């Protein structure tokens, strides 16, 4: 109290109403989520088809920060209702089958996994 | 082209800004501005070579040093506005008319090396920073629009900036060897303009946010060796400069794309052409040009003042005049066309200015 | 069936030829580049000399002095000098980008070729009165470019998406390849951001050229289920699948195949524990095992604790790491740096010099405040940037372990705007989280509200 405050990412000062709060401290900052589908597209050797997929998982895990392995059977859940809509008008249902097979080749993912959202992509495509 | 004047500031330190105001009525005198140390000076130009001092403003602090000015208007008053900045990295609005500083923006890191006034809106300004980047302002709500730089914004010191004809896109230019593209006609730029109108401080707790734009829409180094200190755009063309004695006048992408067209991954370059001159391989030395865009001027460290003709087709052809002057020995910072290009005013690091009158 | 020294003019000829019609052709294409640009500037010109005209603004007029002197012998001018108000500037500061976690940083022409080739096929073609002599003679007149064996196979001039029309049929390997190559076990993502080694190929070890590609895959997952491969394919039966079937150091996951984690062990020998990520037997004897606590987790008796590592949320099932994952307060104290549950800080000019990092609310001894992120860069990145660097009398670079170093210049966190000093309120640890070392900044002392925080920059410099 009584000291001058300023925004960390436009160093202009606070005003006494904003009452001491800098909040552009986001998890997910704006960039690194351009900065990875910037990175994913530069490959030569990996197809458009394997690109998406890859761009809209990484987009998923970094908005909810998902950090154990025990969270990865309910990510590819979170994963088919958020992104589901968009996985089947891109035309990637094939590319996303392969992603299941590639987390449970890591050992991440459940067999009951990789067929429960591949049964919930389809429900939602009939919603069509 | 003819010397008809050289008028000599009485603090002798290098002037590194001149700018004509080109908002001036038809029938109303070719009024100017000079930055240099902490003083910024206002002259009106008259027949017969004649320069009269109209005003002089200097910063209450010795170690304030201004090395860029841009003029504006008051869209509801018609008063023409000053915007001044340099070392401490502050923003002035100078009104001439009320004789005051109405207006200042503390924000950038460091130095203001150059500050634009976007062609359609009189309240957006861009400051170009030794923070390694870019800043829009709206004036009119005292607000930042957007800061362009970040991860894929400039890695040094950005020299130059410069808006295209109908202010739709930024390209700047630094010490990286680095040109950079900014669209801002984005859906996210416009909207981000229109929501700073819309910010009524009086009207909520919560801070205007800021675009942060990490991004630019096209980057290359290809162009120049060395530091880029001034860019300039030719149309849809670009004209950008370091210190290897050219102007260079390239285009992002291959000799045929759009530039409205080029996507951000563009690694093509085309060069079209380029300006030769020689002497002016010391940086912040900066070319400008006529309003319409058919004349082109540049100054040497030794004092000569080149222009060209834009008209002409490839560059290489292209009609050169090199004005010279006994006297004039001194590095030319900046040179300034009056709108009608009647009159170039050229400034140097002796604290001299060059009057020299088309005909 | 002709002349080596001929052919050898014939190229110089042709080279000659084409490059002089690809030079007349650009030479036009700039020349209506110009042109079709200079009615680009007259239309927009236009447009802004319109706007203009529909406005009246107001001419500038006359005003401690100052004074202008004429060389050209015009009357010299005095005129008052205005004094523009002091205003206070704020303390200097480079661009940098937001960071929540670390991000690791590493440290003739085809086209005329071919035209020329061509144009020369077509000489070797009028002497009837891809022929090899065309390629000796090339590669005579550019040896630098390659043999005559190496530009034959030069002139000859990915696997396609089983989601495209061209979806074509290959192993179950190459379909993968993509996804099994770019993923990252560790933070499960596709090129991230901090792990740079590839993972190893135990890592991944647990009709229609669309339908077939897909079978090689699904008989790898499932095996004889060939009533559920079915269900996948869709488009297909068992009975048809079926008959398709008869046609401080940095830790780095070990990979020793049929062989224990002994004193040949990288994981041993840099005296690191196996992670969950290692490739060595369940029962391996150097795995770290967790800890069974009930909650706190913040005293020497919690192995992970007394080994200064944070809690794993797979093997510390008890404490509370491996729960509520909507809450970032949870039962479990040793979990910060993972879950990211920093501190609020503002910053503001430092009561020393520059800028500061003032807390925004109250602390205990030995609290957690934030992680110092960064750039991860090796030694050696760090010795170039450090050139740079000591011009501006800067050390943003903190030791994490014996190979990398982070750099909070270009990017981190707002405790980069912490301030050094011998005489410390704030500690950095570097603690293992989840296979990952992390700088935490945790309290040296109990900190209240608005206070300014400095940590000793002289601990987070020693690598002696
Ligand atoms: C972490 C920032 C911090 C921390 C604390 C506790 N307190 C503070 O006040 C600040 C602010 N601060 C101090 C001054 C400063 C200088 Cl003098 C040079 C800098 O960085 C060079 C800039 C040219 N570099 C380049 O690479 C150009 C030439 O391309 C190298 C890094 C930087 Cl990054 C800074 C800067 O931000
Ligand atoms: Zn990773
Ligand atoms: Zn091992
Ligand atoms: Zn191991
Ligand atoms: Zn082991
Ligand atoms: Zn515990
Ligand atoms: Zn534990
Ligand atoms: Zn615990």
């Amino acid at each position: 109290h009584n000291r001058l405050y300023f925004h960390s990412d436009t160093c202009l000062p606070l005003r006494p109403q904003e009452m001491e709060v800098d909040d552009e401290d986001e998890k997910d900052p704006e960039w690194l989520r351009e900065k990875t589908i910037t990175q994913i597209e530069e490959f030569s050797d990996v197809n458009e088809g394997e690109k998406e997929v890859m761009k809209l998982w990484n987009l998923h895990v970094m908005k909810h920060g998902f950090i154990a392995d025990n969270q990865m059977n309910h990510a590819c859940m979170l994963f088919v209702e958020n992104y589901g809509q968009k996985i089947i008008k891109k035309n990637l249902c094939r590319n996303f089958m392969l992603h299941l097979v590639s987390m449970h080749d890591f050992n991440l993912i459940s067999i009951m996994s990789i067929d429960k959202a591949v049964t919930k992509l389809r429900e939602m495509q009939q919603k069509l | 082209f003819k010397c008809v004047n050289s008028l000599k500031e009485d603090h002798n330190q290098p002037l590194f800004g001149v700018q004509f105001n080109w908002h001036s009525k038809e029938g109303d005198p070719l009024v100017f501005a000079t930055v240099g140390s902490n003083r910024v000076t206002l002259y009106e130009c008259h027949s017969q070579g004649e320069i009269r001092l109209l005003q002089s403003y200097v910063d209450a602090d010795a170690d304030e040093n201004f090395y860029t000015c841009a003029w504006t208007y008051d869209s509801n008053t018609s008063h023409p506005l000053l915007a001044v900045a340099g070392s401490r990295g502050i923003i002035r609005i100078i009104n001439p008319i009320t004789m005051q500083c109405i207006k200042h923006y503390v924000g950038h890191g460091n130095a203001i090396n150059e500050l634009k006034f976007h062609p359609r809106d009189p309240n957006l300004l861009l400051s170009v920073s030794k923070d390694h980047a870019l800043r829009l302002w709206n004036i009119q709500t005292d607000t930042l629009v957007a800061i362009f730089g970040g991860v894929e914004g400039h890695r040094d010191e950005v020299l130059s900036a410069d808006y295209d004809l109908l202010g739709e896109k930024i390209m700047s230019c630094g010490m990286d060897h680095s040109l950079k593209l900014w669209r801002i006609n984005s859906k996210r730029m416009m909207n981000a303009i229109k929501e700073s109108y819309d910010y009524n401080p009086n009207k909520t707790n919560r801070p205007f946010i800021s675009q942060k734009i990490h991004f630019p829409d096209f980057s290359t180094r290809d162009i120049h060796r060395n530091y880029v200190d001034c860019v300039r755009w030719l149309g849809d063309l670009i004209l950008s400069k370091s210190c290897e004695n050219a102007i260079v006048c390239w285009k992002p992408g291959k000799m045929e794309d759009d530039i409205d067209k080029i996507k951000p991954s563009e690694s093509n370059v085309t060069i079209l052409g380029r300006f030769d001159y020689s002497q002016c391989d010391i940086w912040y030395m900066r070319f400008s040009m006529d309003f319409w865009q058919k004349m082109l001027a540049l100054g040497n460290q030794v004092g000569k003042l080149y222009v060209w003709d834009l008209e002409v087709e490839d560059p290489h052809k292209a009609k050169c005049t090199t004005l010279t002057h006994h006297k004039c020995g001194a590095a030319i910072r900046q040179t300034s066309f009056s709108r009608d290009s009647s009159i170039l005013i050229a400034v140097c690091d002796d604290a001299s200015i060059w009057r020299w009158d088309r005909l | 069936e002709k002349g080596p020294i001929c052919w050898r003019k014939r190229v110089k000829s042709e080279y000659m030829r084409l490059r002089q019609l690809k030079r007349f052709r650009r030479a036009d294409e700039v020349k209506s580049m110009f042109n079709s640009n200079r009615q680009k500037i007259q239309e927009r010109t236009e447009i802004l000399n319109q706007e203009w005209k529909q406005r009246r603004i107001q001419p500038v007029h006359i005003m401690r002095e100052c004074s202008v002197t004429s060389d050209l012998d015009f009357p010299k001018q005095v005129i008052p000098l205005k004094t523009l108000n002091a205003v206070a500037s704020v303390p200097i500061m480079y661009s940098w980008s937001p960071l929540q976690q670390n991000f690791m940083v590493e440290d003739i022409n085809d086209e005329i070729f071919v035209e020329l080739v061509n144009a020369l096929g077509q000489l070797d073609r009028r002497d009837e009165k891809p022929s090899d002599k065309i390629f000796e003679a090339i590669s005579s007149m550019f040896p630098d470019k390659g043999t005559a064996e190496e530009l034959k196979e030069k002139y000859k001039e990915c696997t396609p998406n089983i989601d495209g029309p061209n979806a074509k049929s290959v192993q179950r390997e190459q379909s993968l390849h993509s996804f099994h190559t770019l993923f990252c076990r560790r933070c499960f993502k596709y090129d991230c951001f901090l792990h740079p080694f590839h993972a190893t190929p135990n890592t991944y070890k647990r009709w229609s050229g669309a339908e077939a590609s897909m079978f090689r895959v699904l008989i790898g997952t499932y095996y004889d289920n060939f009533c559920a491969i079915a269900r996948l394919i869709g488009t297909k039966t068992c009975r048809q699948v079926y008959e398709f079937r008869v046609k401080v150091y940095n830790y780095q996951p070990c990979d020793h195949p049929r062989q224990p984690c002994d004193n040949s062990c990288p994981c041993v020998i840099a005296q690191n524990f196996c992670e969950k990520f290692c490739q060595c037997s369940s029962e391996c004897q150097n795995r770290f095992p967790g800890c069974r606590c009930k909650a706190q987790c913040n005293t020497k008796q919690c192995p992970c604790y007394l080994a200064v590592r944070e809690c794993d949320p797979d093997l510390c099932l008890t404490c509370g790491a491996a729960d509520h994952w909507d809450s970032k307060n949870v039962s479990c104290k040793n979990c910060s740096i993972q879950r990211g549950s920093k501190k609020h800080l503002l910053l503001a000019p430092s009561d020393v010099a520059g800028w500061g990092i003032f807390i925004k609310d109250p602390v205990q001894k030995n609290e957690f405040i934030s992680e110092n992120c960064g750039e991860i860069i090796s030694q050696d990145e760090a010795d170039r940037r450090g050139k740079v660097y000591d011009k501006y009398m800067c050390s943003f670079l903190f030791n994490l372990n014996n190979d990398f170093v982070v750099d909070a210049t270009r990017k981190g966190n707002k405790i980069r705007f912490a301030n050094h000093s011998v005489n410390p309120n704030c500690y950095a640890k570097v603690m293992m989280v989840n296979g990952d070392h992390r700088i935490g900044i945790f309290a040296k002392r109990a900190i209240q509200t608005g206070e300014e925080l400095f940590f000793d920059y002289r601990y987070s410099q020693a690598d002696a």
